[PDB]
């Protein structure tokens, strides 16, 4: 249960090959979360790929009215 | 544009005192300045991380460029990531890193940034792929693919020039764009003062820290600057006065450093907000504001990472 | 109209529910208060520091000792307290500057997103901006941005222009698409196919210079009229 | 306990989720030596 990161040494948390969103930031791309306590590398986001070609286009057929808040 | 500065932290007792123990005992009656200093420094550090995340993390998807890099005569090899290099960085990014450049831990530390350079490069690559393959629609909803010449026709239609102007002079415009990209690469390579701002930030921070650590060796009117020498030499009643003067001087210096750090952090945060606005407006869309995204009528822009900053190609 | 109104009502209800549910949503305002008081608290705590003197009680210093070194002790106390108050004032000034910058940003947002429609991307909400509402809040303002977001996209095959009788036709305001058999022109942000004619397209030069042009006919509205 | 030190540092009996800086460690000397001329 001893881990070595760029920031220093971590005691009490186990490294996991999985990836999630950062909850408790530690540093150097390493975050921690509770589920016991685990540590992992934060995931930037959901990967996506676009079907780009020389003569294809995508056109919307529906819309949505959205409301957002800003404090 | 600079974005973030170096996250620093300071150990109170080891700087204010030495390896002696009774110096801390003398300090214990002087108040709780250490708490204020720690709170301010953690505030600055979390503000730096917030600045970086706000500037770069603006897309909830990580797009990948198509394997075939043909865009109707337009050449993007100079800005797209190069798999040959192990770090997966564009040649411009490598040039920027190479163009921008001790270890005395006397209580002074440097906290690592939360986001590694690889993650920032990944964000920039995703932004480039999105703005190439999907125009600007990826910034306001689901990404929709559009052929690049059609996107250029749209952008010309934006500034008040009909589409036939592009559609009749496609190859000439592509040649001009490629030549411009090459000229930018060469000019940035051959200019030493082009990257003045980021080097200035680094120099300011390093020089301030060096001044702080150098000021420790001042007498401040005492008989000697070595507290261990003072304790082993004089009657403790008057060595107490000597140490009081030394501690007051060093605390004043530390307060000055903290205030300078706060002011610099505020300025850097303002610059980061400006950079975030530029990324939101000039990159993810076309702006009609004059001179906001370059000299002349604006067409588009591309981002690139840099040590403690970002570089926009308008 | 009816569908848009229903979507707007559902959205505003969802906003009310989400505001009533998440407790952290109003952190930015709360932090302000959570800053000020604690900073002030620190100042009070600084009143109970000896500052290196023999005692932290001033009248005790007067009563228990003669003037010679009592003056030194009192001077030390005064210097410490004055320095603490100066530090508090400077920190307050910095916070005031930051708050003033935020207030200027809020004033710009109120002037642009509320009193008009702005074309700046992501300045007044995520997506294509439509309009906005202000609301008051303790030491702050809450903006409700109403915005428009496309959805349910569809693939299509496109061409830049149309070659017809050796002439090149370009769309006047839309874009050419084709479901596979027929060619239409439609607006950019909404699929509204229409028959291609000579009034919604304009002609410039021949069809030998553009790249990717395709062959198709272009109906003329005045031909049937002249036929009769 | 480290949790107890965190509680003492924040001056409260309950600490919310996050990461907190409590103190610093330094390894103490083991023995003492002396070297003087002949
Ligand atoms: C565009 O989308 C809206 C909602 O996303 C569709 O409205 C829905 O229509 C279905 C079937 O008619 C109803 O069961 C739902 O209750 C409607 N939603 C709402 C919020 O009223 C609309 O039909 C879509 N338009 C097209 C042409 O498919
Ligand atoms: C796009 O531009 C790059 C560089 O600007 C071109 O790469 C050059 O290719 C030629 C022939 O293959 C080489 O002799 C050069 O050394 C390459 N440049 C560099 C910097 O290595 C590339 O050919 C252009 N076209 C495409 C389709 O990528
Ligand atoms: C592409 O759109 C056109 C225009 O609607 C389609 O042509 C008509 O399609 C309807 C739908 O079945 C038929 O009732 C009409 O008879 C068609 N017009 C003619 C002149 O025959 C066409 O079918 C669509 N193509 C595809 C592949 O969906
Ligand atoms: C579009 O129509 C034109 C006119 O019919 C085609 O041009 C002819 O192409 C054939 C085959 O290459 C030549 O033998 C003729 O001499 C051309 N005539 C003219 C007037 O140019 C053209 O090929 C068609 N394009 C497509 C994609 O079908
Ligand atoms: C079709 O797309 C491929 C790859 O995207 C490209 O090489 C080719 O030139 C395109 N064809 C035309 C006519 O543009």
């Amino acid at each position: 249960n001893v881990f070595q990161t760029r920031a220093g040494c971590l005691i009490g948390a186990e490294y996991v090959n999985n990836s999630y969103e950062c909850d408790i930031p530690i540093g150097a791309g390493i975050c921690a979360s509770y589920q016991s306590i685990i540590a992992y590398t934060m995931s930037l986001g959901a990967e996506n790929s676009v079907a780009y070609s020389n003569n294809s286009i995508a056109i919307p057929t529906n819309f949505t009215i959205s409301v957002t808040t800003e404090i | 544009l600079p974005v973030s500065m170096t996250k620093t932290s300071v150990d109170c007792t080891m700087y204010i005192c030495g390896d002696s123990t009774e110096c801390s005992n003398l300090l214990l009656q002087y108040g709780s300045f250490c708490t204020q200093l720690k709170r301010a420094l953690t505030g600055i550090a979390v503000e730096q991380d917030k600045n970086t995340q706000e500037v770069f993390a603006q897309v909830k998807q990580i797009y990948k460029t198509p394997p075939i890099k043909y865009f109707g005569g337009f050449n993007f090899s100079q800005i797209l990531p190069d798999p040959s290099k192990p770090s997966k960085r564009s040649p411009i990014e490598d040039l920027l890193f190479n163009k921008v450049t001790a270890q005395k831990f006397k209580g002074l530390t440097v906290l690592p940034p939360l986001l590694t350079d690889e993650m920032i490069a990944q964000y920039t690559s995703a932004l480039l792929a999105g703005t190439i393959t999907s125009g600007w629609t990826f910034g306001a909803g689901p990404a929709l693919q559009i052929p690049f010449p059609m996107q250029m026709a749209y952008r010309f239609n934006g500034i008040g020039v009909t589409q036939n102007v592009l559609y009749e002079n496609q190859k000439l415009i592509a040649n001009q764009f490629n030549s411009a990209i090459g000229k930018i690469q060469d000019s940035l390579s051959s200019t030493p003062s082009a990257l003045g701002k980021l080097q200035d930030v680094v120099n300011h921070n390093a020089q301030a820290l060096n001044t702080l650590v150098k000021q420790l060796s001042s007498k401040f009117g005492a008989i000697s600057s070595v507290l261990n020498d003072i304790f082993s030499r004089l009657d403790p009643p008057e060595a107490e006065v000597q140490i009081d003067r030394l501690i007051t001087g060093r605390l004043q210096s530390l307060q000055t450093y903290v205030t300078q750090q706060l002011i610099r952090a505020a300025e850097i945060r303002a610059s980061a907000n400006l950079a975030a606005t530029k990324m939101s407006e000039c990159v993810l869309g076309q702006s009609k504001r004059v001179d906001f995204c370059g000299k002349g009528y604006h067409l588009m822009s591309f981002p690139q990472s840099a040590p403690h900053g970002v570089v926009f190609l308008h | 109209q009816k569908l848009i109104a229903n979507q707007f009502n559902s959205a505003i209800g969802k906003i009310q529910d989400s505001l009533s549910s998440t407790p952290s949503a109003l952190g930015k305002l709360q932090d302000v208060v959570n800053h000020n008081a604690q900073a002030l608290n620190t100042l009070v705590k600084q009143l109970s520091s000896k500052f290196g003197a023999i005692s932290s009680v001033l009248n005790d210093i007067f009563s228990r000792l003669d003037p010679p070194e009592a003056e030194v002790q009192i001077d030390r106390l005064i210097t410490g307290r004055l320095q603490s108050l100066q530090t508090y004032v400077t920190q307050q000034l910095i916070r005031a500057a930051e708050i003033r910058a935020s207030a200027n940003l809020a004033a710009t947002k109120m002037s642009e997103c509320v009193l008009g429609q702005s074309k700046r991307v992501d300045f007044c909400g995520k997506g294509y901006h439509l309009m906005s509402f202000p609301q008051s809040a303790p030491h702050g303002v809450v903006f409700l941005h109403v915005t428009y977001v496309p959805a349910q996209e569809k693939n299509f095959t496109t061409a830049p222009a149309i070659c017809h009788d050796g002439k090149a036709h370009f769309p006047r305001e839309g874009v050419f698409v084709s479901n596979g058999t027929h060619w239409f022109v439609t607006q950019r942000n909404f699929y509204e196919p229409q028959i291609i004619t000579t009034d919604n397209t304009f002609v410039s030069g021949n069809c030998d210079v553009v790249i990717g042009i395709v062959n198709n006919t272009v109906y003329d509205p005045l031909q049937p009229e002249l036929d009769s | 306990d480290p949790l107890s030190e965190t509680k003492c540092t924040l001056k409260s009996f309950t600490v919310e989720k996050g990461i907190y800086q409590t103190s610093n460690f330094r390894v103490q000397p083991t023995e003492s030596i002396v070297r003087f001329p002949n």
